[PDB]
């Protein structure tokens, strides 16, 4: 007895190894990534986290890709050298796993993900959704 | 940060402007004191209505020309970097990219022979520059990533010596103006230019009284 | 000769004396600004002298209570003037 | 408008000294709110316009 | 630890770089307090956007050449030492392996005519290098132990003088840059290296205040 | 054991609000506690090995 769990959580990609894309997350009010690689990694990878604004010549196409800030809480120490918010998979994630985050504070309509420089040709084997929370309207 | 109170203009108190030295890459701020002209002429302090005039005294034409290119996001770009120095002589060439003053957004190979690709950044619409230099003659190559649906402006290959669009404050209170003075990359040692700064105060009523002075600005090497 | 300043001010006593370390010329009008006066304002000084004695009736009050980028603590009060002679 | 839009309340505004932060020069408060709203049934309800 | 108080661009107070005075083998620390520039630029103090670049004004190009080898692990690596000391003259090769500037994560023993052998340690896989001394000129031979799967990447022979990649830092309380400047052992001493630190400092609204200094940086031995 | 080891109590465990470092919207704990030990006379022991 599974229920269709799809409305009420629906999910969509966000990084399917080859090309990203926006996801909206203006219907929704709460959201999180689940990464899942698919081969062994071979070095720490990291990711930059875009978001999008509704594009002046329609309001349902993103607009250009602006970079989301760096938001600490208390324990962060770290500061990542750049007040722009990133993820970064660790190696040894066997690919049988999978691993959660989200940002503190959304902004914008959209949301997406990208590999950052450096660790372009490993993102390759790695996937990367998006799963809402409930519906505004 | 440079600092220059202004003369009052009251009858009272080697060459006539003020002296600004300037190093090629550095990006300064300056300060003028117009407290002891506008403090008499009793009104509302001054207005953010200042202009900015550069001229230059001494030049020394660039030798390398400047260039610019197009991609769309996410496409590489690749382009050369030799038709841009005729050379009088016949010599050899050492390109270079400068590493203080790479790309922004993207990565630069470059090639043994005047040959460079620039992979712009993932997920990344702007304009983005990198200053080469030819035979120690330096340039900036401007690249404009679009965002894959027609296109963006041509930026205007900014200048050797500039002032932002808007960096400018001017505190009524106490009657000090702020700017920014930058200095590209690809100045001369030893050349000067020439800033001459138009400030407009105001009376309680609403009219005007300018104030016009100037600045030479001479580029030198280490400070 | 024929030398102009602008100094900042600090308040002596209850009535107000300011010593000036100039000696303003003769009669041209030292200038009073800044330190929450809402206008410059001028007056006369003594000739030959350096002291001044600061209207109690102040002009205006540009206050600005509640700031958390200076602690609104205050602008520092500056005058101008002349000295020297002319010839 | 008692069934287009709906505004929630949780609780009203509160002020507090900051101990820390105050360098004994500068007393600090800080205040605070919370609230919020939404529009529900968006058909009961129109706009005249130009 | 060195400590350098950098101009402070304001049209006031031998050659142009301040100088560092550098031994092989060491790795030392240095600070630079931008105090004098960017504190009348009241912004959000400095951000760690530094860059650094190392360029060479002497030589004195080595004597000896690199190697690298390559093994997977647990197997014993080994190597000879003769191919490495091209001679224009003829002379005796006392081969030498210093003590100090030895292996890591591993063990080798010298041979009597350039011979050596390398047993890493077991369970250990990563990149090992040790520091050869053929007749007085210094070198290095750098091995990777591969966990036996594929093949491990190529290391980039590290420089005469080098700047770590990432143990930077700056306080914006106090507007200090911290870094560490390291010396390879095979630096040849009477040679000069020259250091250039581009700093970034940032207004309120997040525009740039750039300035850029020198360091000259001259290899020499006993301190 | 009761007199070849000695055990040093100073201060027990303690927590507090530490005031200063926590704002109107995030608070700092700090916790701590002070002791030690040494040995007592180590001829009243003994050790067995291999």
């Amino acid at each position: 007895m599974n229920f269709n769990v799809g409305v009420d959580f629906p999910s969509f990609i966000a990084w399917d190894g080859e090309e990203s894309f926006p996801v909206k997350v203006d219907g929704f009010n709460q959201f999180g990534f689940t990464f899942k690689t698919i081969a062994a990694l071979t070095a720490a990878t990291t990711f930059n986290i875009f978001y999008h604004e509704p594009s002046d010549a329609d309001p349902c196409v993103p607009g250009p890709a602006i970079r989301v800030p760096e938001v600490p809480f208390c324990d962060t120490v770290l500061l990542s050298e750049d007040g722009l918010a990133a993820v970064t998979l660790p190696e040894t994630v066997t690919p049988d796993s999978f691993c959660a985050g989200t940002v503190p504070c959304m902004n914008g309509q959209w949301i997406s993900i990208a590999p950052a420089t450096g660790s372009e040709t490993n993102a390759a084997n790695v996937q990367i959704t998006v799963t809402m929370k409930g519906a505004t309207r | 940060m440079y600092f220059f109170s202004v003369d009052p203009r009251n009858g009272a108190s080697s060459c006539c402007c003020e002296s600004i030295s300037a190093r090629p890459g550095e990006v300064n701020g300056v300060m003028v004191s117009y407290a002891a002209w506008s403090a008499p002429l009793r009104g509302h302090g001054l207005t953010n209505k200042t202009t900015f005039e550069i001229d230059g005294v001494s030049v020394t034409p660039p030798k390398v020309s400047n260039a610019f290119g197009r991609t769309k996001v996410g496409v590489v770009f690749e382009g050369t970097l030799s038709d841009l120095f005729p050379n009088p002589e016949g010599e050899q060439v050492e390109y270079e990219i400068s590493e203080l003053n790479g790309p922004s957004n993207g990565v630069v190979e470059l090639g043994a022979n005047g040959a460079f690709t620039y992979t712009p950044g993932a997920l990344f619409t702007g304009v983005d520059r990198f200053w080469f230099s030819i035979n120690g003659n330096i340039g900036e190559y401007v690249i404009s990533v679009d965002p894959t649906t027609s296109e963006l402006p041509q930026p205007p290959f900014t200048t050797p010596v500039y002032v932002p669009a808007a960096r400018r404050s001017v505190d009524p209170r106490t009657h000090v103006l702020k700017f920014v003075l930058g200095v590209s990359p690809a100045a001369i040692p030893g050349d000067v230019y020439r800033l001459t700064v138009r400030q407009v105060a105001i009376d309680c009523d609403g009219n005007e009284f300018v104030h016009i002075s100037c600045y030479d600005i001479s580029i030198g090497s280490c400070g | 000769p024929e030398k102009t300043i602008v100094e900042p001010i600090r308040l002596k006593g209850r009535r107000g004396k300011i010593i000036l370390s100039a000696t303003p010329i003769a009669g041209r009008p030292v200038v009073f600004y800044g330190g929450g006066l809402g206008s410059p304002l001028e007056l006369i000084p003594r000739p030959g002298s350096n002291v001044l004695f600061f209207p109690y009736g102040s002009p205006d009050r540009f206050q600005t209570w509640g700031d958390c980028h200076t602690c609104d603590v205050e602008s520092q009060l500056m005058a101008t003037y002349v000295t020297g002679r002319r010839c | 408008w008692k069934t287009a839009f709906y505004a929630v309340e949780k609780r009203p505004m509160f002020f507090e000294q900051y101990e820390g932060g105050s360098s004994a020069w500068c007393v600090k408060y800080q205040f605070g709110a919370e609230d919020g709203g939404f529009v529900g049934c968006c058909e009961h309800g129109r706009i005249l316009q130009i």
